């Protein structure tokens, strides 16, 4: 469409949108991030090397005050995709992983919405470091834990917030050999850093 | 006057005649002072039978570019940015014992910069190493695994290596379960 | 320093030097390419494979006339770093090489003197393929 | 040819072809994409891992009028 | 007056309006021959469990592009050069 032609490069025209740049103004505030894991398929749970593979979406939502525009000047457009890598994006990775993989696996479009709301939703495969109790297998229930942080950004200029307080099922597929139980997240704090936040699943 | 438009405005002055190629000191003479340091992230894999260790560790670097430098006051007092590495020059440290892995860090995130001009970039790193492996007290032995890390191109007049500290981080360490570490010291050579 | 990047724009610029051409000199002549291998280990002999891994520099020496200047008109700089990627390589690869990887590992720098002469010594890991005798 | 390279040229032209826009005329068309799967060889089926590799050639076609 | 300076001003020529997304004929009609041909360089494994057969050889191709012509005399006697093949059309063998 002509329109959303019109304001993609509007609103990613580089004299007035630069990707370098928190959208943080008025001094540095904080650019609250909303973080949601879903659980696409439990992939396996290697115990010999302690590492659980998951197949999830990262789904992150922030508000760019940088990308808004006027509806009615663009036929009414509520929403419009953006590519991920031409806008500012909160640098939120897996921390306790193994083998070394901390970004998302695809990097897929941004849906903005016209009051300069980001929604994220991103695909990852995630191979995580996690502890193997091994006193009752094989009757055995395992607790593996995803940290979620930015490798950029610390809690004084962005906040990680959880959108709800447990990883969502919505689209998940049984595994087959694994059987979830609970899947609640945190935020954790530090009371004596002051710039540290993280994410966690159980 | 809002923080977004200054950082742009430092942007903008930062790099409009920035040459990431050339060593960033204002004399030929002088030596650019990087603080080397590690931090343990988890030690994935010690193989025994192929004598390599595999360790998930964070690359602490720290320099000082001569032409990174402003006045706070002329932006906002925005005191320092975050900017992609690729950008900059970083020095070309490397894992001189490195076997099945990668030499040099190749994550590349953004660098912490200062408005005097230091530099902080702490990539992360997984690195599989050689190190010997004495078995003659198996299962009850003690290993000695080393990382040779040092700069490739540039001599001791160059680029000159700092301890930033004495002991490797292990502030966030994940314990393994099969392997303690007894010591982990970084030496100047 | 300002005359160290000044010499890197002026010796890199697109519009005078060419990445693509051989620097060849004098009419239809050859680059003279000086190669040594230092072994730096014997990572693993895989028998069952029959393949062996080494950690190796690869040290290449070769002149290319365009990178030349003049010392006096530089602060009497001798020799410059440039990015080995930025510069005429000749190819030289691993042929007999298991696994399908050629190239070296890293791409470091290039050390190169006024007079055109180039110096790279870039690491690798090469896994290689042998014939083991079992008798 | 020169015509073929004219064409290909005027096509892809960035400066009049965005290829991250949806080819929809309205804001409320659809584009229709069209799907036949055509499988060229059942390479394998792993029942320990679950998993089934096929090579396939799928067919898609639809419709873009910023390509005419 | 050097060959690298020729070779820089027959670059210059050759992809001055070089498409490289177009077949390379002078006339619709035209087909394209390329030659075509293989050279093994080893039989890694043949895979008799999973049924199948890696090897390593070498894909020699050669075809003509009606675009990349000069005349030697004008280019220092400069007969051949070596591009990136990125950077040209190539079949989708
Ligand atoms: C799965 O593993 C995690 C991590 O080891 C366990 O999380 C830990 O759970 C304990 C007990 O609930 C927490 O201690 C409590 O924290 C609350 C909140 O401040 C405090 O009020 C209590 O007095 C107590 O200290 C601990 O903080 C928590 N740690 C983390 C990092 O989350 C979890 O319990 C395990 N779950 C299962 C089902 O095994
Ligand atoms: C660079 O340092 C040397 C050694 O002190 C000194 O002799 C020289 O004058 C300095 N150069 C400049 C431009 O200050
Ligand atoms: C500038 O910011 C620093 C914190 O980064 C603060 O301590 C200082 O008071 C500020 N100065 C002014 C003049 O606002
Ligand atoms: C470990 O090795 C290093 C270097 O090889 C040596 O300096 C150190 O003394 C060794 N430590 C032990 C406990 O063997
Ligand atoms: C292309 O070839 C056809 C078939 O021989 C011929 O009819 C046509 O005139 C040719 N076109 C040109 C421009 O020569
Ligand atoms: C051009 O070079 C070829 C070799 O590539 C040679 O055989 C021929 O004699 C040369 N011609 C001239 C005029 O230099
Ligand atoms: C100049 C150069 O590339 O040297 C590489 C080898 N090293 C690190 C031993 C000096
Ligand atoms: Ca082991
Ligand atoms: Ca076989």
């Amino acid at each position: 469409t002509d329109t959303e032609e019109r304001l993609v490069e509007h609103l990613l025209d580089p004299s007035r949108y630069n990707k370098l740049i928190r959208p943080a103004t008025n001094g540095s505030e904080l650019v609250t991030v909303q973080l949601m894991v879903s659980l696409a398929q439990l992939i396996s749970v290697h115990e010999r090397e302690q590492i659980m593979t998951t197949n999830v979406w990262l789904t992150q939502e922030w508000e760019d005050y940088r990308l808004t525009w006027k509806p009615e000047e663009f036929d009414n457009m509520k929403k419009v995709r953006l590519p991920s890598k031409h806008i500012w994006l909160p640098d939120v990775v897996l921390y306790n992983n193994a083998d070394g993989m901390y970004e998302v696996s695809f990097y897929s479009n941004a849906v903005v919405s016209y009051d300069g709301s980001i929604f994220w939703l991103p695909p990852a495969i995630y191979k995580s470091a996690c502890k193997i109790e091994v006193k009752h297998f094989p009757f055995d229930q395992q607790n593996c834990t995803m940290k979620f942080r930015s490798w950029t950004y610390d809690r004084t200029e962005i906040d990680l917030v959880l959108k709800s307080e447990v990883a969502s099922l919505d689209d998940f597929t049984p595994s087959g050999e694994w059987d979830i139980v609970a899947l609640p997240g945190r935020r954790n704090e530090n009371p004596d850093d002051s710039t540290y936040v993280d994410i966690t699943y159980d | 006057e809002t923080r977004a438009h200054a950082e742009e405005r430092l942007l903008k002055k930062l790099f409009s005649g920035y040459n990431k190629w050339s060593r960033p000191v204002a004399n030929i003479s002088d030596v650019v002072l990087v603080r080397f340091g590690l931090s343990i992230a988890q030690l994935i894999d010690v193989d025994e039978k192929n004598q390599m260790m595999t360790t998930n560790v964070w690359v602490k670097q720290e320099w000082h570019d001569y032409k990174l430098r402003w006045d706070p006051a002329d932006y906002e007092n925005v005191t320092s940015i975050r900017i992609p590495s690729e950008l900059i020059w970083r020095p070309d440290i490397v894992l001189y014992n490195n076997a099945d892995g990668d030499f040099a860090v190749t994550h590349l995130t953004k660098a912490h910069l200062f408005h005097d001009g230091r530099v902080q970039w702490t990539p992360p790193a997984i690195y599989k190493s050689s190190c010997s492996i004495d078995v003659t007290f198996f299962p009850f032995d003690q290993q000695n695994c080393t990382m040779k890390f040092g700069s490739w191109t540039y001599d001791k007049a160059k680029i000159d290596l700092v301890n930033m500290h004495s002991r490797v981080d292990q502030l966030d360490f994940w314990e393994s379960g099969e392997w303690v570490i007894v010591d982990a010291v970084g030496t100047y050579n």
